[PDB]
C-alpha cells in the first residue's frame, strides 16, 4: 500500500479545546506522517542504520515489524497566550509543524 | 517554573498495575487520575503558556469519561 509520505492536517484550536489560552493563531497546518516503510527507506539520506537493519530483518522474518513512518524534519511556530496580568505574551513552540517524513 | 513533567512521571509510576481486572483497576486508576488532575491543578498558575500542561488537562478529563470516575 501507500508508502511513507507527509499528509495534510489543519489543527483548529477551537475544535481541540485550546481557544481559551491561545490568543493567536486560530489554528495551524501541523501535517502528519503515514505510510509503508519498505526497501528503500523514505528520507534514506537521514534514515538510521537501525531502520535499515530492521527492514532487512523484516524481509527475512515478517514477525519483526517494518520501520515506522514518523516526522524526521520539524519546524517551530510562534503563538500568543495571556498571563496572570491578562497581557499577551509571544512564545516560540518547537517541533510543531512537519517538514519531512522518514522511516525510524 | 512549570512542574508538569513531575505530575506525569508520578502518574506513569502509579499506573504500573496490569490489569487485572478484579474489578479492579477502576478504583486504582481513577485514584491515580485524580492525583494527576490535582497535581496539574496545583502547578496551573506556573504552566500559563505550557503546551504539555494544556495537553495534560484535556488528556486527564478524556480518561475520566472512559471509565467514569470522580
Amino acid at each position: 500500500k501507500s508508502s511513507c509520505k507527509r499528509h495534510p492536517l489543519y489543527v483548529d484550536f477551537s475544535d481541540v479545546g485550546w481557544n481559551d489560552w491561545i490568543v493567536a493563531p486560530p489554528g495551524y497546518h501541523a501535517f502528519y506522517c503515514h505510510g509503508e516503510c519498505p526497501f528503500p527507506l523514505a528520507d534514506h539520506l537521514n534514515s538510521t542504520n537501525h531502520a535499515i537493519v530492521q527492514t532487512l530483518v523484516n524481509s527475512v522474518n515478517s514477525k519483526i515489524p517494518k520501520a515506522c513512518c514518523v516526522p524526521t524534519e520539524l519546524s517551530a511556530i510562534s503563538m500568543l497566550y495571556l498571563d496572570e496580568n491578562e497581557k499577551v505574551v509571544l512564545k516560540n513552540y518547537q517541533d510543531m509543524v512537519v517538514e519531512g517524513c522518514g522511516c525510524r | 517554573q512549570c512542574r508538569i513533567q513531575k505530575c506525569t512521571t508520578d502518574f506513569v509510576s502509579l499506573t504500573s498495575h496490569l490489569n487485572s481486572a478484579v474489578d479492579g483497576f477502576d478504583s486504582e486508576f481513577c485514584k491515580a487520575l485524580r492525583a494527576y488532575a490535582g497535581c496539574t491543578q496545583r502547578t496551573s498558575k506556573a504552566c500559563r503558556g505550557n503546551l504539555v500542561y494544556h495537553s495534560a488537562v484535556l488528556g486527564i478529563s478524556d480518561l475520566m469519561s472512559q471509565r467514569n470516575c470522580s
